[PDB]
């Protein structure tokens, strides 16, 4: 039994055995947020949805990144981006919002309807035939039909380690952003410079000598 | 655990290594290839990278060995790092979606027969031509082993080609390296090296550049 | 801007103002030494009038004909001139804290409330139990919206006394 | 079937045998309900249907030279008049859109109160080329794949002409002339980093 703290009183709402079959169960939950099962099932649900996007835009963010340095690409910085992206554009920010929160909108409350009542989105003669594709698997936040096109998820004796990569890695992603938003608010450069700038010296370029992580110091 | 040769003589290596794949000497400090399925796949992954870096030294050391001697042809004194930037018949953008596209059919054929054995040995579109019923992934023969030289000691041949890949990945890796750090031709590397290999010495060359 | 007033960095109440209060500092400060412990004080007293005049002014905050910052209220003027640390951000750390400690002393009572002696517990603190229920108080919103779906928030009627009408 | 789309791989059990055009291809597995098979499978032979049409329309129109088929439309954008082949038209594309809504909603209205209806016959048959039902089942295979082929042109029509701007005759002409220099590599966008 893998633990965040070796030692440590693991909750007992996290050793059932409904909450085992979670991937990525490492007994840590200190302020005993997901003591209710349906609580618990509603935060992995919010979980997985935070690991995808953060993937999702982590690598949009480093991968991009890492080309500009190089001369393969020349994307602007990922909190610059959005400027430049908008003032050579067919529509403006408000409008692409607007399109963007109503297609989102659909899609995320069908997947909610699913996280309320699992393979209802299977209603017969209710999205035009598609509904048949619609209906997720036996775990809630994975689902086949168009998602998943290659059928990797098919085979059982890899999918308890294919779940526990894509959770562990979302989290990384999860905490990638979080740095990134950071490091923006402490040396005024993107990811990839203060990568560069921490291997030029690390013994002095971190965030012990930015003077904001350490104000007493 | 058994009589098998090993890379530390009394070291206890792990069960799963009985010497069933070519090369086999219980090399795994990581445990990478606990899992079967992971084994499995990594055997084949460890086979097409020795093939294709076996390829890679290959062409990489025979244009420049032919050009320190009195052959001569159009790509000569263009390093091995610089040939991509070189004037063809086609771009390069051309010949990297015809390779794409080909090696697109290829890879997706071996795949086939990684998932399903023998279910890829017709040819589809002559189909009087097929390749012979026993055969094992990543060992295809057939119109592959025209000579039939796999008709021997497979075993020896096996362990010699799992040899002769690990050797050559090296090699790569090494020629990366020594691109990297000297930024020069590795023949011209090793004939400075050759030249008086008391001076001549990776400490000595990075102690020179700290 | 908002309802009539001036922002405080281009008010002259606001620098007269400024300008009174180091002006009588200055003329206390005028009667002492200038390397004694009165005089240093009175130079710290200064510096941090000055600090403080020119971080309202720099905090964009709106004045009045008196010179005085004035607060907005409102969330829509707030969050739409650039206003919403005075009453906005503030609003919601009191909510944060408060429901903090209410959500923490109810834990604290529900959990010793199953025990031989409640009432005994209420007048002697039971120390590690309070420090771990004040320290898993963080996630007090989302619990607290959690018990509130589950419907193990509030109490049935008929288990609550009331008076004979 | 009508063959394998991935040699050795096994066949879905939800696909009929005498389906035409059934080579096994559903690797979502979008049809493995009854009801939805059906639905797709009006649509797909209509969808070819229509590809076909479209496609064979772009071409004439650009081999006949009288422009492609995105400058098709351009006239009413501008200021201009339909042209059909050299022959002009009064018709507006005020007139046009309430003739052709008019025209496609009674016609398709026809075609769905059928309940689903591939292969009417009758008077959409004159001919009489599928009289029987022995070589009707050959005739489908045909009609699928040249459908297939016509969407899969289409697509491959718009595609080119959003990467580079010229119509599929010049990008035939093109291409034919300069084979290693002119195709989806050199473009500029199909591959970023070359
Ligand atoms: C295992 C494959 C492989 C390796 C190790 C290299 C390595 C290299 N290629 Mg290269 N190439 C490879 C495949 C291919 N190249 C090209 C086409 C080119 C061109 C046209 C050029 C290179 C160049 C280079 C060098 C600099 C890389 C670069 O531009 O980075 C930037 C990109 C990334 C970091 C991503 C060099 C280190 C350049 C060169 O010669 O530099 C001196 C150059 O101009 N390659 C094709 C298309 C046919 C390839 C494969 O299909
Ligand atoms: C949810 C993740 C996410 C988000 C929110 C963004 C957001 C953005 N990206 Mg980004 N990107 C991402 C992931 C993401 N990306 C990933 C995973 C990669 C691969 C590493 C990239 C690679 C990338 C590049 C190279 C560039 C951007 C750019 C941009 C900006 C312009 C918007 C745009 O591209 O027009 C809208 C795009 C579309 C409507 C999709 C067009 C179809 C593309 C071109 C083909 C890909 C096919 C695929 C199925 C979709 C925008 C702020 C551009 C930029 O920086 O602006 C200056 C730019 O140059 N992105
Ligand atoms: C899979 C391994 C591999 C790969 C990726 C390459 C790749 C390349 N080789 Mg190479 N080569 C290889 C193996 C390989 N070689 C081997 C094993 C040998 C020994 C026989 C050679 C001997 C060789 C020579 C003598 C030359 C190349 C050259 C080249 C470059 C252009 C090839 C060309 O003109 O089109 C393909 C050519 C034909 C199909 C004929 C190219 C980057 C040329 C070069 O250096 O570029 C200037 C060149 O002069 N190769
Ligand atoms: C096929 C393996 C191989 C071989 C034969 C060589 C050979 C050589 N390397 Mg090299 N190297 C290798 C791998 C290899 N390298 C790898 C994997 C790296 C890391 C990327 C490097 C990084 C490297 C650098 C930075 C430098 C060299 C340099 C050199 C040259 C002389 C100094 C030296 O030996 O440094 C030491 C070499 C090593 C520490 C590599 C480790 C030993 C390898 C794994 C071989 C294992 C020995 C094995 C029993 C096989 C023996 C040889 C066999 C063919 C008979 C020399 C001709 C120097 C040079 O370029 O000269 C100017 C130089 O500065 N190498
Ligand atoms: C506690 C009671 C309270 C009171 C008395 C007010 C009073 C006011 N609010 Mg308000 N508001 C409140 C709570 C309150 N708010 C809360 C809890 C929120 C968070 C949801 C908001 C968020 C909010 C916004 C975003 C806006 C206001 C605005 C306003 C002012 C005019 C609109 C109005 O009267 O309709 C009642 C307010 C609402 C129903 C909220 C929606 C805003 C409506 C649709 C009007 C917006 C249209 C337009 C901006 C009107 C101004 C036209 C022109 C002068 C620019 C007005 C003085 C508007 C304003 O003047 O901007 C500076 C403004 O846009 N409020
Ligand atoms: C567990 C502590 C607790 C909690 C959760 C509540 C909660 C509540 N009280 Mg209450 N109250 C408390 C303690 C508490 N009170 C105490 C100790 C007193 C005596 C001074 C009162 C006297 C009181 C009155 C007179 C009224 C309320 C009212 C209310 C309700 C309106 C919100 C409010 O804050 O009003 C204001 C509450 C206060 C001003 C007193 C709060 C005292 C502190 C902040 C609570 C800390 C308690 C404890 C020391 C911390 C736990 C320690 C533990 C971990 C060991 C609300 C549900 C109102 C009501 O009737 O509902 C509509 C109302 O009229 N309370
Ligand atoms: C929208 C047109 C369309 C439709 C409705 C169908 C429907 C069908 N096809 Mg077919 N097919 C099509 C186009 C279409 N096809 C094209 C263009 C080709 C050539 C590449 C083929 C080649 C093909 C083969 C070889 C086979 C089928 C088969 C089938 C049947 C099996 C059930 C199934 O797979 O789910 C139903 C399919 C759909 C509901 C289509 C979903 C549409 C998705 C979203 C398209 C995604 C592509 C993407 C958007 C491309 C645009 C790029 C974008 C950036 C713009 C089914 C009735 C099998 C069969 O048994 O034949 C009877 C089979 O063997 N199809
Ligand atoms: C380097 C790789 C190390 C490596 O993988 O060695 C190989 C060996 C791995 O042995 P095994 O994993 O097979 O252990 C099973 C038994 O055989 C143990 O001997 O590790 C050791 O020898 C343990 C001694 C630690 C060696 C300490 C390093 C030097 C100490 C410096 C002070
Ligand atoms: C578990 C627990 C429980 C216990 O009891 C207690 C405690 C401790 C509290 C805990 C913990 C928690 C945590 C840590 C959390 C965190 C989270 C996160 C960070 C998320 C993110 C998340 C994140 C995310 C999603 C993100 C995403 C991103 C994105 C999309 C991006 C985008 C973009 C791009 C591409 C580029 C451009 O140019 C820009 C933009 C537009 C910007
Ligand atoms: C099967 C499946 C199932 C599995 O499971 C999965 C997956 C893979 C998803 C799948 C696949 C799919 C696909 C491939 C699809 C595609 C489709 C298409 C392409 C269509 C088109 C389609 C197309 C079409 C109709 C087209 C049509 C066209 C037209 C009309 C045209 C017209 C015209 C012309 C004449 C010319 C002029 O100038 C203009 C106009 C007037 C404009
Ligand atoms: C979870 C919690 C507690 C429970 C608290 C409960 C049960 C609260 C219930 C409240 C109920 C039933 C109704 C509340 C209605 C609230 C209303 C009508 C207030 C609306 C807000 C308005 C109109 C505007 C407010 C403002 C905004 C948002 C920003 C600025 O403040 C300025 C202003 C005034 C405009 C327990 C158990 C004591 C434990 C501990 C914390």
């Amino acid at each position: 039994r893998q633990s965040w703290l070796p030692g440590s009183q693991i909750p007992a709402h996290l050793d059932t055995p409904a909450a085992q079959a979670l991937a990525g169960n490492f007994g840590f939950d200190p302020l005993g947020l997901g003591k209710d099962p349906v609580a618990l099932r509603w935060y992995q649900q919010a979980e997985l949805i935070h690991c995808r996007t953060a993937m999702a835009g982590v690598a949009g963010i480093l991968i991009p990144g890492l080309l500009t340095k190089a001369g393969a690409l020349n994307v602007p910085e990922w909190y610059d981006a959005g400027k430049v992206a908008i003032e050579n554009s067919f529509a403006p920010w408000g409008s692409l919002l607007a399109v963007q929160l109503f297609l989102c909108g659909f899609v995320e409350a069908k997947r909610w309807q699913d996280i309320r009542k699992p393979g209802s989105q299977g209603e017969p003669g209710s999205f035009l035939g598609f509904e048949a594709s619609l209906k997720g698997t036996s775990e809630l936040g994975y689902p086949g039909g168009p998602f998943d096109p290659l059928g990797l998820s098919k085979e059982a004796d890899k999918w308890a380690d294919w779940k526990l990569k894509e959770v562990k890695n979302g989290r990384l992603a999860m905490l990638a952003f979080l740095g990134f938003v950071a490091q923006k608010y402490a040396t005024g450069a993107g990811p990839v410079d203060n990568l560069a700038a921490h291997l030029k010296d690390p013994w002095h370029v971190n965030y012990a000598t930015n003077g904001v992580s350490l104000p007493f110091l | 655990d058994a009589a098998l040769p090993s890379w530390m003589p009394g070291a206890d290596l792990p069960g799963y290594l009985n010497g069933t794949l070519p090369g086999d000497f219980g090399f795994d400090p990581l445990y990478l290839g606990q899992d079967p399925v992971k084994l499995k796949w990594y055997a084949q992954a460890e086979l097409m990278n020795a093939r294709f870096a076996m390829l890679a030294v290959a062409g990489i050391l025979v244009p420049e060995l032919l050009s320190n001697i009195g052959f001569s042809w159009p790509g000569a004194g263009v390093a091995w790092y610089d040939a991509g930037k070189f004037e063809y018949f086609a771009p390069a953008s051309s010949l990297f979606g015809v390779q794409m596209l080909l090696f697109a059919w290829v890879e997706i054929r071996r795949y086939q027969d990684f998932v399903k054995p023998g279910s890829a040995n017709q040819d589809p579109i002559f189909t009087n031509n097929k390749l012979p019923d026993g055969n094992e992934p990543g060992y295809p023969g057939g119109i592959f082993d025209p000579f039939g030289w796999s008709k021997g000691d497979i075993k020896s041949l096996k362990l010699k080609e799992i040899k002769n890949g690990r050797l050559a990945m090296l090699a790569f890796a090494g020629f990366i390296g020594q691109a990297y750090t000297t930024g020069t031709t590795p023949l011209k590397n090793l004939s400075t090296h050759l030249a008086d290999p008391w001076s001549t010495t990776v400490w000595q060359n990075d102690l020179a550049r700290l | 801007d908002i309802a009539g007033l001036t922002p405080c960095s281009e008010s002259k109440a606001y620098a007269k103002l400024e300008k009174k209060e180091l002006k009588t500092l200055e003329k206390r400060l005028k009667q002492y030494e200038a390397d004694s412990a009165p005089a240093v004080a009175l130079k710290a007293t200064m510096e941090r009038t000055k600090a403080r005049f020119a971080n309202y002014a720099k905090a964009g905050l709106l004045c009045g004909n008196d010179g005085l910052p004035h607060l907005i209220a409102d969330p829509g003027l707030a969050l739409k001139y650039g206003h919403a640390g005075e009453v906005f951000i503030p609003t919601f750390g009191f909510l944060y804290v408060a429901g903090y400690i209410g959500y923490v002393g109810r834990q604290y009572l529900i959990a010793v409330k199953g025990e031989a002696k409640p009432t005994d517990k209420e007048i002697i603190i039971d120390v590690p139990l309070a420090t771990k229920l004040a320290w898993q108080g963080a996630g007090w919103p989302l619990a607290a919206v959690q018990e509130l779906q589950r419907g193990t928030l509030l109490e049935k009627e008929e288990n609550i006394t009331v008076s004979p009408r | 079937k009508a063959g394998n789309w991935l040699p050795g791989s096994d066949a879905p059990a939800w696909l009929p045998d005498d389906l035409p055009g059934n080579y096994g291809f559903d690797p979502l597995s979008l049809g493995k309900e009854p009801a939805s098979l059906k639905r797709f499978t009006e649509s797909e032979v209509i969808h070819g249907r229509w590809a076909m049409l479209g496609v064979a329309g772009s071409l004439a129109v650009e081999l006949l030279g009288y422009g492609n088929w995105y400058d098709a439309p351009l006239w009413a954008v501008n200021g201009g008049k339909a042209t059909w082949f050299g022959i002009e038209v009064p018709f507006d594309l005020n007139a046009l859109l309430a003739f052709e809504f008019v025209a496609m909603a009674a016609a398709e209205g026809q075609r769905g109160d059928a309940g689903g209806v591939v292969y009417p016959g009758g008077a959409f048959d004159p001919l009489g080329f599928a009289k029987d039902s022995s070589k009707s089942g050959e005739l489908k295979l045909k009609e699928i794949k040249n459908g297939r082929l016509a969407m899969v042109a289409f697509l491959g029509f718009v595609a080119q002409h959003a990467a580079t701007g010229k119509g599929p005759i010049a990008a035939l002409g093109e291409h034919l002339a300069n084979p290693w220099g002119a195709n989806f590599a050199t473009n500029g966008i199909s591959v970023p980093f070359f």
